[PDB]
């Protein structure tokens, strides 16, 4: 019996992470540059 | 090559010594600063240069498999010795 | 947007479970304070319960709410059955934590962190 | 600042607070709270002790590796004082006894030892000196304890003009000789919490204004000694001539001196903590004097 | 054999050179067995063997009473055994250093040291590297 | 190994075993603590020819799983039924 | 007055170090080597160290293994219940400073965060002989105590 | 219902009615050290020593289980001499475990003397560990590819000398316990588990065979050279503590029987796979050959890469089926390593097994399961 | 070839046929069947099929997987359903093993397998404790390995190795306390992966 | 192949029944157990007289670490950092720079002996036999800080124990 | 030089016992009772 949930997925309250390490952190999403030595 | 700073603290073979205003030297009060007295840089300078009759020589540091990886050393330059990259022994061509 | 529910099919059902958990926590605090010989008052304990519920007051997902209630009931069971010791119960209050600076200048003086 | 004493970290156990403190009298009631608060934030604490090393063990867990350093000293030996303070940025004097012994009297412990520490510290170039005196210190007191405190306070101020002198009322806490004293059994007392006094000392080190000043550390409420002792018995559900004379000295009111509030500390009522101290000896709160 | 057992017990008193020597090893090592003297190191430790004894008790040392200025009549310590005898005593080899001496090196300690923990000679850790960031030093002459 | 004959008889009788033949303490039967040096053999890949690594490369012969069905006749069991165990003829019953 | 005090320290020091009754927190691997030090080859009992004693009769706590965060309050509770004099021997890398689990979210990085430690026995695990060396070292430490000498100089 | 709040350390929350146990609730995690998470930050070689420290009574058996899993994912095989050494030391490890299991099980219920006799035997077996690896317990000796070093000369003679006398030491232990009416009163009809309950509750090893189930992984899913040695599998009939005790004693005898065959059939040759992209080359080769030095350098820094995949590998460890679910993402560090400890399911069965028994029987039942909390908590 | 693990075609063929057998019988739930090069059969199913698929494998006469060897989870953050639930079953009758895999996310419950295997009880508690996967109709779901009041699920890939808090004894409050973690020596992250491909057989399409 | 450990029917004839009755009433198996502990009383004990006697060890024994030299006195360590990379406990910390004579040498070499698991992986990884686990195991300390070894401590251990370490390596290197 | 490795002696090791050996001792139940009754009778007389 499925239910309809239109809200955005937000799991911050159930991950156990302290607040300072959610709001004040800046994640970088990238593909690492090739190591120029190789 | 153990020498003491003006404060009297021994300088290590890495050149370490707490400076005059460093609180951290309080850890040695009532105790002692561990310093190894056999400075390798001085001891390897005591070994004589080895005279060989070839342009290229090999070194394994002695003791065969108890030494270091075998490397071959070029002796063409006449203004300097060939030094082993592992053990520091020196070679010169006749 | 069609998902499997945990317990509650909508937020109205979920808020019923939230309020029931709050009542259970509310009534347990006097027994917790006595049983663990806590040096906080019952008012301090109930204030902490209220604080913990209110930091999640913004959630709108009934599945998330369900999980907070599931976890909240686990914590209650740990307290009521005295699986927790005094140190665990007192961890909510952070007594040995020196107050962290909030305003810009105080943070600027002490380090680089925001 | 020398690069090794620049603060780093987040004020935790493995952080670097920048404080290098020699704490004399660290093996007593007040010392453990002071050493604990210093170690909490990653300070370098030098602990000169007269006692057995066994009696210093409770201090070891209070700091990260290397942060608590122990030394031997004698109150009468200035060389042992010099070794303890020569590398420090602040010196904290918590030396005291509540009775006299065949080897040390109140003059030795409250006058000569503090004077020796202040003088050696000044010669060694220590920047901050924190001296604990007493609120009721007075050359005219019937207590020889309080007479010696007055002389020592004067001698320390002359020796190390920039000393911070703290004058607490009787301190209540788990290891006190105050609430425990009554529980093991005309005058107004204003007792102050152990943790508030510690916070006051810690903030005194950080505050550049505290240098050269005398503080009075008093609790928020004044009580009749009778009200207090009855309240102690109610909460608990149940010595020398000099000690009795101090308990019977009314706690001075000194408006001209700054207090815990001036150092950012909010005084803690006796009613919140009486249970914490007296639960082991085991209620209408004692009326105050407005 | 009850007589032969007692004779051996009496021989142990003689084997330790009289009653005083017998009682000295009894109170220092709690053991009065007589063994063959394998050798003695420069610190005064003496090393014995008896191959009739079971593996583990067939080799032992009687510690010197004085080592590096410390009275060791009653305070003996396992770290007092120097490395060249350590190999033989723990049965890492069958050859005592008297028969197979160690190779000589100029940097090898001539004088062994025992565990120095808790003494003024104890090891105290520290960072062996030099300062990494050099601060700017302001000029000593005014010109603001 | 040094018990008197009377004591050996007493402990053998009390245990009902001949303890002297299987002493739990070790004496001279154990191997010497100094041994002659070994000369260990080399493995099958120690060859100067007919030894290319691509002919003996186990990791590179590993393949991804075979997919028998993706959502993109007789019955069978996962293997034949296990055969019944036989009783030990050494000692079927303790 | 001073000869007497020195002799009385010697007596009480001798009695306490000659009669060291351990409570073993056999937390993990290191407890196995502790059992081997009780086993016949080393026989800790021959030194006056009883095989096992209850905490209320214990003079020394041997912390033999990893101390998890979950277990820390219980270990502190046992230590607080020991009558004095009481000593703690930290046995093995885990108890010494966390060892192989030092970076774990669930492990106390050294038991000396919870209780004061008198002796640290290195190894993973220390050999039964290494633990016995540690115990004998603690005996030597007790022998250096001067409780009555310091008492009478107060 | 009186509530009581109380190998490693365990917290038992029990409910009693008079002498009886209504409910046993084991509270574990007192030795949980996040081993499975830590392994994700290690190379495959760096992770191996964690397996010594799970069931820290059966170190090399745990090493063997991990090695076999890694060898399977690598698609290599260890050389025959290494396989025989692994079975040889696997059975020596079995003896170490059953001594610990049986005598501490006896010691916990008051029979303390066999512990001392048999721990002198364990002390000699630690010497075998130390002579091949330099460590008495955490040998880190069995590795993916084979073993680290060859047997020192003279070691097999000393193992023969040890094995020749061991069964007499077993006989002495049986003289203390097997027919002792007090011992039988503490174990007979205690903690009976049916064959069907044993399978459904996830039991393995002696917890299955005590109930008559004819299952042993060394016989049915053999690994290394276990198909080349002869031995019998002890089988109980009553499913109680006493039959499991008899199964363990008889398994020690069969281990001696296997050890005897391993000594006689030990083949010559190398002891780690002759593949220098997996197993490091000899030190002499590393110091003369360029290829050997490169491979040594890379094997000790990056480590060998493992082809991507997942395996569940299991062995008949002394305590029961010990396995790993090992996931490789293709790199030189495992992506996930779930450890299957037989004691985990066995302890989960304590509540079921304790029903209708007294408080002191709980001591016997925990002992008959052979619980070490290093493997239970990981 | 002495250094190469030999193949076993017989087992591979037998497991492949049984994989097709299970798929033909339970098409409602079976999404993928694969057999590894080392002959381990994996059944991938929709999560709704946990109880029917496990029940079938336990009780069917051609399956008889009476023993649950292990039940665990794997966290793969890049998947929409980050959690892979893995059941490893053993059949003594046919001397064979099988692996059943399904999936879920942070908010979607899975059905407790306790009715099928009593062994599943603690495995599901551990999965809940270490990953935060909720199992519906579990008799007593709660933490099992972590400390009381511990926040987070440590085996998730984004949970830090040393966690967020650490414990010490504080003398002022006379109890153990928890505080934000500070490390004297930070764990040193290593980048070990070679920039050269090792296994061409597993190359992913571009 | 299997065997039954406890599948036997007692004989119910009168002689067998009286034998069991005699055992029950006269405690015969218990008396037999007393014989066994009595026999041990008269056995020589297995205890060795530590520290005057020591447990046997082999050349492979993994004990306290030490840094070694060449016969000339030059350090063997060349700061390759292979030990630091392989260390399962991350117990090794290394820094290096060109020495004043241009040689490749360490300026930091720390081993946290309370992180170390004494696994010996570092001495396997070292290409020049610089870092070893020596034969010492009697180095317990009164403080935690004394077990945080720096390069000076480790070089002194090498100079202290080299005589034994060289002999042990000689005995076992042909196995490596 | 020839390969030298830890190996069993040529012909293998001697036999190793493993089967339980709990030897039978003592008298029959009849004899034990007969001695006990006999002792009682002598004591009574
Ligand atoms: C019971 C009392 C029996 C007294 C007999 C003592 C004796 O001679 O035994 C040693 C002697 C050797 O026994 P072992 O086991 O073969 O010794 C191994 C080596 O052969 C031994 O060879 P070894 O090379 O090792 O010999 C060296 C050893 C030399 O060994 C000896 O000489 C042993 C000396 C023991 C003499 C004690 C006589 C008894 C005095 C009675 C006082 C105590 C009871 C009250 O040197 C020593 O260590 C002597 C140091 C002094 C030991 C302290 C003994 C003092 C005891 C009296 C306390 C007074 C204060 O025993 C025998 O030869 C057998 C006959 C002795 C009678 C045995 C009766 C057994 C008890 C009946 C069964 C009841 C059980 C219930
Ligand atoms: C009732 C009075 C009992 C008096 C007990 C006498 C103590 C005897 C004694 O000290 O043992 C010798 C001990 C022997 O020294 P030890 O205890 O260090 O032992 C050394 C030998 N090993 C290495 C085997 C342990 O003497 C002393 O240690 C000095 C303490 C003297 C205490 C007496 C004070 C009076
Ligand atoms: C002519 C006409 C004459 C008329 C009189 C004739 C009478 C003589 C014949 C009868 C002899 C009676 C024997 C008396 C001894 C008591 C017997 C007894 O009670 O033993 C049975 C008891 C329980 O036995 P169990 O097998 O567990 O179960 C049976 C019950 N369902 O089992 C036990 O008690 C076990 C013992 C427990 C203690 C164990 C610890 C010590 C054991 C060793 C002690 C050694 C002997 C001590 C001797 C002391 C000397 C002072
Ligand atoms: N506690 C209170 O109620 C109040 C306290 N104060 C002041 O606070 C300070 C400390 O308070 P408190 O902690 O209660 O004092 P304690 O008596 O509790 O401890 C005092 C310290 O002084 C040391 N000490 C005492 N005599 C000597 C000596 N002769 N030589 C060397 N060291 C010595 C002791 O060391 P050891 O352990 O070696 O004896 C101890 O560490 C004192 O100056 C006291 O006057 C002021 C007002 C009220
Ligand atoms: S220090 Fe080593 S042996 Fe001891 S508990 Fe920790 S991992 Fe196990
Ligand atoms: S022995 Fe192992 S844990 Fe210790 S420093 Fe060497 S590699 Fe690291
Ligand atoms: S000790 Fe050896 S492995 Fe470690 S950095 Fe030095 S040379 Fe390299
Ligand atoms: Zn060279």
């Amino acid at each position: 019996q499925l239910i309809t949930v239109d809200e955005k997925l937000d799991i911050t309250t159930i991950t156990g992470v302290p607040e300072e390490h959610i709001k004040t952190r800046k994640a970088r999403i990238f593909v690492p540059a090739r190591n120029n030595m190789q | 090559g153990v020498r003491t700073s003006p404060t009297g603290e021994k300088v290590t073979h890495t050149g370490q010594v707490y400076d005059d205003g460093d609180y951290r030297k309080v850890r040695f009060v009532g105790r002692q600063k561990e310093v190894n007295e056999n400075f390798a840089i001085d001891l390897i300078a005591e070994q004589p240069v080895s005279q060989v009759g070839s342009r290229v020589i090999s070194c394994d540091g002695g003791g065969g498999a108890l030494g270091h990886p075998r490397v071959y050393i070029n002796l063409d330059k006449e203004t300097k010795t060939g030094t082993c990259g592992y053990c520091g022994l020196q070679f010169r061509q006749q | 947007t069609s998902v499997k529910p945990i317990f509650s099919r909508d937020m109205n059902e979920a808020k019923r479970r939230v309020r029931e958990l709050y009542r259970a926590w509310y009534r347990e605090v006097p027994n917790t304070v006595h049983l663990f010989q806590l040096d906080i008052s019952v008012k301090q304990g109930r204030d902490k319960v209220r604080e913990m519920f209110k930091k999640n007051a913004h959630i709108t997902d009934p599945r998330v709410v369900d999980l907070l209630v599931i976890k909240g009931k686990m914590e209650l069971e740990e307290t009521i059955k005295v699986w927790k010791q005094r140190t665990h119960v007192m961890r909510f209050f952070h007594e040995t934590e020196a107050p962290r600076p909030k305003d810009f200048l105080s943070k600027f003086y002490v380090g680089h962190d925001p | 600042l020398h690069h090794a004493v620049i603060p780093h970290g987040k004020g935790g156990r493995s952080s670097v607070s920048g404080i290098v403190a020699t704490v004399f009298g660290a093996t007593g009631f007040l010392g453990r709270y002071v050493v604990n608060h210093l170690g909490r934030m990653g300070s370098q604490v030098i602990v000169p002790h007269r006692c057995e090393p066994y009696d210093t063990m409770h201090l070891r867990p209070m700091g990260d590796l290397g942060q608590i350093i122990f030394m031997d000293w004698n109150g009468r030996d200035k060389d042992s004082i010099r070794r303890a303070v020569e590398h420090s940025s602040v010196v904290i004097n918590l030396v005291g006894r509540e009775w006299e012994t065949q080897n040390f009297d109140f003059e030795d412990v409250f006058v000569k030892i503090p004077q020796a520490i202040a003088q050696v510290s000044k010669e060694a170039g220590v920047e901050k000196f924190i001296h604990i005196s007493h609120l009721n210190a007075d050359i005219k007191s019937s207590s020889k304890y309080l007479r010696s405190k007055a002389v020592g306070e004067k001698e320390v101020r002359e020796t190390f003009p920039e000393a911070t002198i703290i004058k607490p009322a009787e301190i209540f806490g788990r290891e006190d000789r105050f609430l425990n004293y009554f529980a093991n059994i005309k005058t107004v007392k204003q007792p102050v919490y152990i943790v508030d006094v510690t916070k006051g000392i810690i903030n005194a080190i950080k505050d550049p204004d505290a240098r050269g000043k005398t503080f009075a550390f008093v609790g928020p409420s004044r009580y009749l000694l009778f009200d207090l002792v009855q309240y102690v018995f109610a909460v608990a559900h149940r010595t020398t001539r000099d000690k009795v004379e101090r308990i019977h000295t009314t706690d001075k009111i000194l408006p001209h001196l700054p207090g815990l509030e001036d150092l950012g500390v909010e005084a803690t009522p006796l009613e919140l903590k009486a249970i914490e101290v007296l639960r082991r000896h085991r209620v209408q709160p004692a009326k105050t004097i407005p | 054999e009850l007589l032969q057992v007692l004779k051996r017990g009496l021989q142990q008193v003689s084997g330790h050179g009289g009653l005083r020597g017998y009682l000295r090893v009894l109170f220092r090592a709690n053991d009065v067995r007589v063994g063959t003297l394998v050798g003695e190191d420069k610190y005064g430790n003496k090393y014995y063997e008896d191959n009739k004894q079971f593996f583990g008790r067939h080799r032992w040392v009687i510690y010197t009473t004085e080592m590096n200025g410390k009275n060791t009549f009653w305070d003996v310590d396992g770290s007092m055994v120097p490395p060249e005898w350590h190999r033989w005593l723990h049965c890492m080899t069958d050859d005592p250093p008297t028969v197979k001496p160690p190779t000589a090196r100029k940097f090898i300690w001539t004088n062994h040291k025992f565990n120095l923990s808790g003494t003024p000679q104890q090891y105290v850790p520290y960072s062996t590297t030099r300062k990494k960031i050099q601060e700017w030093v302001p000029p000593s002459t005014p010109y603001k | 190994a040094s018990a008197t004959r009377f004591i050996q008889w007493l402990r053998n009788w009390a245990s009902g075993r001949d303890l002297q033949a299987k002493l739990q303490l070790r004496y001279q039967e154990i191997s010497k603590r100094t041994q002659p040096p070994p000369k260990l053999p080399v493995g099958p890949s120690h060859k100067l020819s007919n030894n290319y690594y691509c002919t003996r490369d186990g990791r590179r012969e590993a393949m991804p799983p075979s997919i028998v069905m993706s959502s993109q006749k007789k019955a069978v069991s996962p293997a034949p039924p296990i055969k019944r165990w036989e009783l030990s003829q050494d000692e079927p019953y303790l | 007055g001073e000869y007497v005090v020195a002799k009385l320290d010697d007596l009480i020091n001798w009695a306490r170090r000659s009669s060291l009754w351990p409570m073993t927190f056999g937390l993990a691997c290191c407890a196995v080597e502790m059992m081997h030090m009780a086993a016949p080859r080393y026989d800790m009992d021959r030194f006056g160290v009883v095989f096992r004693a209850s905490p209320r009769q214990s003079d020394v706590m041997i912390v033999a293994g990893t101390l998890t965060n979950k277990m820390a309050p219980a270990l502190r509770k046992v230590y607080d219940q020991m009558p004095e004099p009481r000593y703690v021997v930290s046995m093995g890398s885990c108890a010494n400073g966390g060892g192989y689990y030092h970076y774990s979210y669930s492990v106390v990085r050294g038991c000396d965060r919870i209780v004061p430690v008198d002796i640290y026995v290195p190894g993973c695990p220390p050999t039964a002989e290494a633990l016995l060396y540690g115990i004998l070292q603690l005996q030597k430490k007790i022998k250096r105590e001067k409780r009555l000498r310091i008492w009478y100089r107060r | 219902n009186l509530t009581l709040n109380f190998h490693g350390v365990l917290r038992l929350v029990m409910e009693l009615s008079g002498e009886m146990v209504r409910k046993c609730d084991p509270h574990i995690g007192l030795l949980h050290r996040g081993t499975e998470k830590l392994i994700e930050y290690k190379t495959y070689l760096q992770a191996l020593p964690y397996f010594d420290r799970l069931d820290y009574v059966s170190m090399m058996c745990n090493e063997q289980a991990y090695s076999l899993a890694v060898e399977k994912l690598l698609n290599i095989r260890p050389p025959p001499r290494a396989q025989w050494i692994r079975v040889l030391f696997g059975e020596i490890t079995r003896l170490l475990n059953h001594i610990m299991a049986v005598t501490t099980h006896a010691l916990d219920i008051g029979a303390m003397t066999p512990f001392f006799w048999m721990f002198e035997e364990r002390e000699k077996m630690f010497e075998f560990y130390e002579r091949v690896s330099g460590a008495r317990m955490h040998a880190a000796y069995v590795r993916p590819g084979g073993v680290h070093q060859d047997l020192p000369l003279g070691l097999m003679d000393d193992i023969y000398e040890f094995s020749k006398n061991f069964s007499l030491r077993i006989d002495e232990l049986e003289e203390m316990l097997t027919n002792n009416r007090i011992w039988r009163n503490r174990t007979v009809d205690i903690g009976i588990v049916t064959a069907e309950d044993a399978l459904n509750y996830g039991f393995s090893g002696v917890m299955l065979r005590g109930s008559g189930i004819q299952w042993d992984l060394r016989k049915t899913q053999p690994y290394d050279v276990y198909d080349q040695v002869e031995f019998d599998v002890p089988i109980g009939s009553r499913g109680d503590c006493y039959d499991r005790y008899l199964c363990r004693v008889e398994e020690m005898r069969q281990s001696i029987r296997i050890i005897s065959q391993c000594l006689n059939k030990m083949p010559p040759g190398e002891i780690k796979v002759d593949d220098a992209k997996v197993s490091p080359p000899k030190r002499a080769e590393m110091k003369t050959s360029m290829e050997s030095l490169i491979h040594h350098f890379k094997l000790y820094t990056e480590g060998y890469q493992v082809p991507p995949g997942a395996t569940y590998t299991a062995i008949e460890a002394p305590k029961g089926e010990f396995g790993v679910y090992l996931v490789s993402d293709g790199s030189s560090r495992p992506y996930r390593c779930k450890i299957k400890a037989p004691g985990f399911a066995h302890l989960a069965g304590l509540d079921k097994m304790s029903k209708g028994h007294m408080l002191a029987d709980v001591v016997a039942i925990i002992g008959t399961q052979d619980i070490v909390f290093g493997e239970v908590d990981r | 070839r002495p250094t190469v693990r030999p193949r076993n075609d017989v087992a591979h063929k037998q497991l492949s046929a049984f994989g097709e057998y299970v798929a033909e019988i339970l098409p409602k739930y079976v999404q993928q069947v694969q057999v590894s090069c080392f002959n381990e059969l994996e059944i991938c199913i929709h999560p709704d099929g946990v109880i029917p698929v496990l029940t079938f494998l336990r009780d069917h006469s051609n399956a008889q997987f009476k023993s649950l060897a292990d039940l665990t989870a794997v966290d793969i953050p890049t998947r929409q359903n980050r959690f892979e639930i893995v059941y490893n079953l053993l059949s003594l009758r046919f001397n064979s093993r099988i692996r059943v895999k399904t999936y879920t996310d942070e908010l979607t419950p899975i059905e407790s397998s306790v009715p099928v295997y009593k062994a599943a009880n603690w495995y599901e508690r551990e999965i809940w404790d270490m990953f935060g996967v909720f199992f519906a109709n579990h008799p007593d779901l709660r933490r099992i390995l972590t400390d009381y009041g511990f926040e987070g699920h440590p085996f998730r890939k984004d949970f830090p190795l040393s966690g967020y808090v650490e414990l010490r004894y504080d003398d002022e409050v006379k109890r153990v306390v928890a505080e934000p973690v500070e490390l004297a020596q930070e764990f040193r992250k290593f980048d070990l992966n070679s920039p050269w491909e090792a296994f061409p057989a597993y190359r992913q399409p571009p | 192949t299997y065997k039954y450990v406890n599948l036997r029917e007692p004989s119910m004839d009168m002689k067998s029944v009286t034998d069991r009755a005699a055992q029950t009433l006269l405690w015969t198996e218990l008396i037999r157990g007393l014989g066994m502990t009595l026999s041990y009383l008269f056995r020589e004990p297995a205890t060795i007289n530590y520290p005057f006697e020591k447990g046997p060890l082999s050349p492979r024994f993994r004990g306290e670490h030490a840094l070694r030299r060449y016969p000339s006195g030059e350090e063997r360590c060349i700061a390759c950092k292979l030990c630091e990379a392989v260390c399962p406990a991350q117990a090794i910390t290394i820094e290096a720079e060109p020495r004043a004579d241009g040689s490749r040498r360490t300026t930091r070499y720390d081993i946290d002996m309370t992180k170390c698991i004494y696994c010996g992986f570092c001495q396997e990884a070292c290409p020049v036999d610089a870092i070893v686990e020596g034969p010492n195991f009697e180095f317990s300390t009164e403080t935690h800080e004394e077990l945080l070894y720096n390069k000076e401590k480790l070089l002194n251990n090498g100079d202290k124990w080299e005589a034994e370490i060289a002999a042990n390596i000689q005995a076992d290197y042909l196995y490596r | 030089s020839k390969v030298k490795q830890d190996m069993p002696p040529v012909g293998g090791y001697g036999p190793i016992d493993y089967k339980r050996n709990l030897p039978r001792r003592g008298l029959s139940g009849y004899s034990m009772f007969a001695v006990g009754i006999g002792a009682l009778l002598f004591g009574y007389w």
